[PDB]
């Protein structure tokens, strides 16, 4: 999320995230991050 | 059966989303559900008779 560069639509960037605790308070709480809706999931139940 | 619903299991609906779209959810999956039971009762109630 703190990145310098994305890359651009067409060439979209992939990353893999896995064995490791998951905190989603910490991009939550900023408030810049505003437009998060969520799909076939709860914002709130993320971290359960 | 999963009727329709994004899931089959009742508990997984309560712990994944909201209770304004699991409440549609749950509708779903009830009035499926109650829909057998009543074929059940029907098919039940030709064959005593």
């Amino acid at each position: 999320f703190n990145a310098t560069r994305f890359a651009s639509v067409y060439a979209w960037n992939r990353k893999r995230i896995s064995n490791c605790v998951a905190d989603y308070s910490v991009l939550y709480n900023l408030a810049p991050f505003f437009t998060f809706k969520c799909y076939g999931v709860s914002p709130t139940k993320l971290n359960d | 059966s999963k009727f329709g619903a994004i899931s089959s299991v009742l508990n997984d609906i309560f712990s994944r989303l909201d209770p304004p779209e699991a409440e549609v959810q749950i509708d779903r999956l009830i009035t499926g559900r109650l829909q057998s039971l009543q074929t059940y009762v029907t098919q039940q109630l030709i064959r005593a008779a």
